C-alpha cells in the first residue's frame, strides 16, 4: 500500500535518550529518561531497551 | 506632485 | 626596472603648484590605480597575507 | 628571492555582535513569532535542550 | 520606520517615495523614503 | 472626527498613515 | 491566493506589490 500507512516527512526510527538524572549508589544505579513519544507516533514499548 | 507643502524657512 | 630608474626629487617637490589643486600634466595619462593607496588593491593583497 | 616557507594563518574578528541562531525552519526573520514557534510540536509539549 | 503600504484584507506595499531621475532636486518636491 | 487637529495641506486635512500606528520591532523580530 | 505564503503584519498577509514583479534595470536607462 502506498497511502495512510508510512509518512513521508522527517521522521526518526530509532532515538536515543541521554538520561535526565543519574543516581549512583554502592548497591544499585538510577537512570531517568523521558521517553518522549512524539505528535502523531505510536511507540510499541517492546522496541525499547536500555 | 502638486500636493507637496511649499519650503519655507521654519514651516 | 621599475625599482631601480632613480627619478629627480625636484621634479615633484615639497613647492610644485603651491595653492593650485591641479594634477600634473605628466601624470594625467598615468594609470592612478596602479599606485599602493589603491585602497581596494591595498584591502585584496592582504586580504591573503603578506 | 629569498623569501622563507610561510604558512597562511587564517582568522576572523567579529566585534559588538551575538551570534544569532533563528529558531526558524529556513533560518529566516519571516516575522517576530517563527513558523517553528507556531509549531504544534513545540506549542503543545514539552522539551528539553541541551 | 516601514515602508509604505497601501490596504486593498491584504497588505499591499506602495511604491510611492522611491527614488527617481528628476530634472529638478526631489527633495523640494516630495518626501523620499 | 478628529480630523480637525491635523494641519491642512491646502484645503485636506493631512492626515498620518494607517501603518504608523503599532511599533514592531524587537532583537532581530 | 497565495496569502497563506506571506508573512502576518497583523491580521492580513504582507503581500508585495504588482508592479515590482519585473526590473528595467539597464546601464544608462
Amino acid at each position: 500500500p502506498t497511502h495512510d500507512v508510512t509518512t513521508d516527512r522527517s521522521q526518526r526510527l530509532t532515538l536515543r535518550f541521554i538520561p535526565v538524572d543519574r543516581e549512583d549508589t554502592a548497591y544499585s544505579y538510577k537512570a531517568r529518561f523521558t521517553l518522549a513519544v512524539g505528535d502523531n507516533r505510536v511507540l510499541d514499548m517492546a522496541s525499547t531497551y536500555f | 506632485g502638486l500636493r507637496f507643502p511649499s519650503k519655507m524657512f521654519g514651516g | 626596472y621599475m625599482n631601480k630608474r632613480v627619478v629627480a626629487p625636484g621634479l615633484v617637490d615639497c613647492y610644485i603648484n603651491l595653492g593650485a589643486r591641479w594634477s600634473l600634466d605628466y601624470m594625467d595619462n598615468v594609470n592612478p590605480f596602479n599606485h599602493h593607496r589603491n585602497a581596494g588593491l591595498r584591502y585584496r593583497s592582504m586580504l591573503l597575507g603578506n | 628571492k629569498t623569501a622563507v616557507d610561510s604558512i597562511t594563518q587564517k582568522k576572523f574578528l567579529c566585534d559588538r555582535t551575538l551570534w544569532r541562531i533563528p529558531f526558524s525552519s529556513n533560518f529566516m526573520s519571516m516575522g517576530a513569532l517563527t513558523d517553528l514557534g507556531q509549531n504544534l510540536l513545540y506549542a503543545n509539549s514539552a522539551h528539553a535542550l541541551d | 520606520p516601514r515602508p509604505p503600504v497601501e490596504e486593498p484584507a491584504v497588505e499591499t506595499v506602495s511604491p510611492e517615495g522611491r527614488g527617481e531621475k528628476r530634472p529638478r532636486p526631489d527633495r523640494e518636491e516630495t518626501l523620499v523614503t | 472626527n478628529f480630523a480637525s487637529l491635523a494641519p491642512r495641506h491646502g484645503s485636506r486635512p493631512f492626515m498620518g498613515n494607517w501603518q504608523d500606528i503599532g511599533t514592531s520591532n524587537m532583537s532581530g523580530g
